[PDB]
Parts: structure tokens; C-alpha cells; sequence
């Protein structure tokens, strides 16, 4: 499944996933695309925070669909 | 009948269904809190005064460093979409709002 | 009397009822004046959902008294 995830800076990342796949994998994905960490990256959908054990299909997140990226921000 | 499991329980059973319950129940909690805190700290001030704060002279700099600077720099500049100023919910308020609030595309491909 | 409704975005509504009012009848307040549907609106108190056709005298509300609204969504 080609998905795209888009930033916030303005930049859309072609994902290969597939619908059994979960957050925290994808997260995975896009730290060897970009060159982040997977804890310093959320998956927001529909006004709605993805769950790291949860998967695509349990937010019926489909092919070509568009995945907000945050980055996790705390103290330290 | 043959029912009794996973449909009879959907929403008032687990909050995973609906964050919107599991918010709604954390809201109420955090305002017993505020007036278990407003009145656990009111107490403990009126006792610092007896052996608490027994000191003649100034040292509240420390916390107004603290303060003043992340006073102005959480709010001063604002004239760009800075994302280090808004928080893992800010920045989700931001994302969230253009995900059902930010469909203008037109008629190719939208949620 | 006048009660206030906090919502999930750091807003309060302050609509005037009555105890004798029905909780239907503030969900028609509150989708009047902000848009949003009845069947759709939860008004929970003390961490309890209050029925359509109770009062708000039945949960013991009084004046100046905060809700929790609650949005009810049948997909995710």
C-alpha cells in the first residue's frame, strides 16, 4: 500500500506499507527515509492521535492516504 | 440468545473505543485535583511561615530567570509557524485542525 | 439559572436553564448556539453520562455548575 505522510513543514514522504502494519513500524519507516528517531515521531489522522501498538487498518487508514507527522517534543 | 460478548459492550466498557470518553473522565479527575492541590498548598504556605520561610533577606531570582525568560520566549515572537513553541498537543492541534479542517483541495483526493 | 458546559477545547458555554429542564432540551441549547447535534452532544457530570430524559435536577445541578461535553462518534 503507497501511502504518503505529509510534515509539517510542508514535505509529503511516500510510505510502502501495508494495512497489518503498525504505527511504531511505520514510524521505523520514516526514520530511514528522513533520518529520525521513531520516538521523536507521531502519527495524527483525522484530528486523531495513532496508538504505537495499533495498525493502519484499525484507523481505516487506506493506499494514497495522508498521514499528519508530529515530533515529539519534552524536556530531557 | 446467542449474543453476550463483543457488541452488547462498545463504548461505555473500553475508553481505546473513544477518546472522548477517556478524556472526558481525566478532565473531571484533574479538577479534584486542582482544589486538592490549591488547598493542600494553601496549608502548607500558612505553615512555612512558622518553620518554612524563616529567612531575612531576598533569593527569588533563581525562579524569575526561569520565568522571564521562558516568558518571552514561549510567548514573544509569533509572526511564523514555529513548531518548537507548540507542544506534542499544540502542534497535534495544529495537524489535527488541517486533517478536518483543512480539506481545500477540490475534487482529486481528500479525507 | 445560569450553568457552564467545558467542552474538549479549553471552552466553556454558559447557557441560562433551569433545574426542571430537561438534558435533551440544553443539547438543543448548545447546538443552536455553537452548531454541533444533539444526539451527538454527551453531557457527563461527576464522571457520569446524564440521560435525554432526565432534568438536571435529577443529577443535583446547580447554578454556575460545569458539564463535560462529550462527542459521540460511531467510526473512530
Amino acid at each position: 500500500m503507497q501511502i504518503f505522510v505529509k510534515t509539517l513543514t510542508g514535505k509529503t514522504i511516500t510510505l510502502e506499507v501495508e494495512p497489518s502494519d503498525t504505527i511504531e513500524n511505520v514510524k521505523a519507516k520514516i526514520q530511514d527515509k528522513e533520518g529520525i528517531p521513531p520516538d521523536q515521531q507521531r502519527l495524527i489522522f483525522a484530528g486523531k492521535q495513532l496508538e504505537d501498538g495499533r495498525t493502519l487498518s484499525d484507523y481505516n487508514i487506506q493506499k494514497e492516504s495522508t498521514l499528519h507527522l508530529v515530533l515529539r517534543l519534552r524536556g530531557g | 440468545m446467542l449474543g453476550l460478548g463483543a457488541s452488547d459492550f462498545e463504548f461505555g466498557v473500553d475508553p481505546s473505543a473513544d477518546p472522548e470518553l477517556a478524556l472526558a473522565l481525566r478532565v473531571s479527575m484533574e479538577e479534584q485535583r486542582q482544589r486538592q492541590e490549591e488547598e493542600a498548598r494553601r496549608a502548607a504556605a500558612a505553615s512555612a511561615a512558622e518553620a518554612g520561610i524563616a529567612t531575612t533577606g531576598t533569593e527569588d531570582s533563581d525562579d524569575a530567570l526561569l520565568k522571564m525568560t521562558i516568558s518571552q520566549q514561549e510567548f514573544g515572537r509569533t509572526g511564523l509557524p514555529d513548531l518548537s513553541s507548540m507542544t506534542e498537543e499544540e502542534q497535534i492541534a495544529y495537524a489535527m485542525q488541517m486533517s478536518l479542517q483543512g480539506a481545500e483541495f477540490g475534487q482529486a483526493e481528500s479525507a
